[PDB]
């Protein structure tokens, strides 16, 4: 039903029934489409709990 | 060659006036924010339940 098994079909995927966020060279059935999520710290903040 | 044999009674009444202050702080709890905001809507569908 997903040849690259991704949580969309063939067929939205070639017809266009899609979340459109998925970009476009994803939009061909033996490309998977999947997100890659990492934080990066911008900036630490330190109290001393000292009364 | 002398002897002297000697005695004391004695009072004190002693009236004491004490003022003090005290200002406590915590270094990592020194203030407290409270914000005055606004919702605005420029856009063209209303939103419900905004948060």
């Amino acid at each position: 039903w997903s040849t690259a098994s991704d949580p969309y079909s063939d067929f939205e995927k070639v017809t266009g029934r899609i979340d459109k966020n998925v970009s476009p060279e994803a939009r061909h059935p033996l490309v998977a489409a999947y997100p890659i999520v990492h934080v990066d710290m911008e900036n630490i903040i330190l109290s001393k709990n000292e009364d | 060659n002398s002897s002297t044999v000697a005695i004391d009674h004695s009072l004190s009444l002693a009236g004491e006036r004490t003022w003090a202050e005290t200002m406590g702080l915590n270094t990592a709890d020194t203030a407290r924010l409270n914000a005055n905001i606004r919702y605005v809507n420029t856009g063209t569908a209303p939103i419900y339940n905004v948060l």
